[PDB]
């Protein structure tokens, strides 16, 4: 079902098997590096990412010491890191916003299996875009991911309301309930959760 | 959406960044404090690194990656990992390691840990293609996107600038890294013993000891080099006046 779908929940406790397989996973985790609900490093290592894909791509936002930890989770979950996108943070005049001031944010790109029929090479590993709210990723990532893998099933982890997109199923704890339209998903959800509760 | 614009016209999004307090004293102070440039031809694979004394405050390491010769001796990360960097680093010191944009972003982190550093900064050289929008990039097999940048990783061991360098992409088979990396390092004021491994004649520079295989001349002398840091000069940051 092409239009947006989402599930308010805690990815720690949700049974992600009901969700099926996806061509692209994206996550922007709340690394313990706390102004919001943080996850520990073991909690991040234990996330059941491996069931989510058989052949596809993982897009994993990182920062600070998560740059290394995120590489660990990526490998633990069974992916190879094959690219790394950086988003250059500009203002409206297209000028750039520990030891150095950080003009950029990193997003690791992992691959798993033998994904085929993708359009590798269309975009380049730099995003230039204006900062919206704090902690918001740039919308360009979705256009990049759609050109890479058009029309396919995609899941986002640790999303918020604005993150909901067509072809995407968003998982987040600050979301407005459960909104599912794919029949195969709606089925396995009712089977696993008859009274809607995790 | 400059990403769609790149998919339309071939201009990398970084082409459109504009513009890419007088810290002039710092720079002058750096330049007053710089040791004379020293340099040594040395075939590093076959060269025992320990001969390089004293222990260095900063190490800049620029090994020739195969990927640097897209259309053109390359060092593998296998080779690089075996360099005995920890033996010539000072107990408190910094490393700046150019990692390319491929497996080096991972293997370079293994090296940093192997030699005893923790990464505190990831500096990106973003290459604009303003003078050749119509030149497509022959990608690495594992690549998912066109790769338009290179990473320089900053390591620390022991107790003004952004983390971005934007310049135009060098002509094919020019492997030079932006001189700006040197400004970013010197402005940190991390001390005066500064070694650049795999530099070339073109990278020699006041305040720096350069070692590489392609250097055409040497002037290096350990006792002479050490004299520049004997007391009362041993602990200078490189950002203060000369002791009278
Ligand atoms: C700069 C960037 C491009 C890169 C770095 N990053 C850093 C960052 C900042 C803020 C957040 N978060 C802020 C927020 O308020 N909520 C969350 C966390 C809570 N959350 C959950 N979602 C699910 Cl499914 N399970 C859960 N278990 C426990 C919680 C939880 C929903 C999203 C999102 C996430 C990452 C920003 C962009």
């Amino acid at each position: 079902l092409f239009p947006p779908q989402w599930i308010c929940c805690d990815i720690r406790y949700l049974d992600v098997s009901i969700l099926g397989k996806f061509a692209v996973v994206m996550a922007d985790p709340p690394w313990d590096i706390l102004p919001y609900g943080t996850l520990t490093d073991d909690e991040m290592r234990r996330l059941n990412i491996p069931v989510l894909q058989d052949d596809g791509f993982l897009f994993l936002w990182v920062t600070g010491r998560a740059m290394e930890l995120g590489r660990e989770c990526l490998n633990l979950w069974g992916y190879e890191r094959v690219d790394e996108i950086i988003w250059v943070k500009t203002n409206q005049l297209q000028r750039i916003i520990h030891w150095l001031n950080h003009g950029k944010e990193h997003c690791l790109v992992g691959v798993k299996g033998n994904p085929q029929g993708f359009n590798q090479g269309l975009d380049c590993d730099v995003i230039v875009a204006e900062v919206r709210s704090t902690s918001h990723k740039p919308d360009e990532i979705y256009g990049m991911i759609e050109r890479l893998s058009p029309g396919t099933r995609k899941i986002e982890l640790f999303g918020r309301p604005h993150n909901v997109q067509p072809n995407w199923i968003t998982l987040g704890n600050q979301l407005d309930g459960i909104h599912l339209l794919d029949p195969d998903v709606v089925a396995r959800f009712k089977q696993r959760y008859p009274d809607g509760i995790i | 959406d400059y990403c769609q614009h790149f998919v339309d016209t071939g201009h990398r999004p970084q082409n459109f960044i504009r513009d890419v307090e007088l810290i002039r004293l710092k720079d002058e102070l750096i330049a007053k404090s710089n040791t004379p440039p020293m340099y040594l031809q040395a075939d590093i694979e076959a060269f025992d690194i320990r001969e390089l004394t004293p222990k260095f405050d900063v190490i800049l390491l620029e090994p020739p990656l195969e990927e640097y010769y897209r259309e053109t001796k390359c060092w593998t990360w296998d080779d690089i990992m075996k360099l005995e960097i920890d033996e010539i680093a000072a107990p408190r010191s910094f490393i700046f390691l150019w990692c390319g944009s491929g497996e080096g972003l991972d293997l370079g982190r293994v090296c940093l840990r192997k030699w005893g550093y923790r990464r505190c900064e990831d500096i990106c050289w973003i290459k604009t293609n303003k003078n050749n929008p119509g030149k497509t990039k022959t990608l690495d097999p594992k690549a998912v996107f066109q790769r338009t940048k290179e990473h320089c990783l900053m390591g620390i061991k022991g107790t003004v600038d952004i983390d971005l360098i934007i310049t135009e992409e060098p002509e094919i088979g020019n492997i030079e890294k932006p001189v700006e990396i040197f400004h970013i390092i010197e402005h940190f004021c991390l001390g005066r013993r500064r070694l650049h491994l795999f530099g070339r004649d073109s990278t020699i520079r006041p305040g720096w000891l350069t070692v590489g295989p392609t250097l055409t001349n040497s002037n290096y002398n350990a006792e002479t080099y050490a004299s520049y840091f004997s007391a009362p000069n041993s602990y200078l940051t490189g950002c203060t006046e000369e002791i009278e």
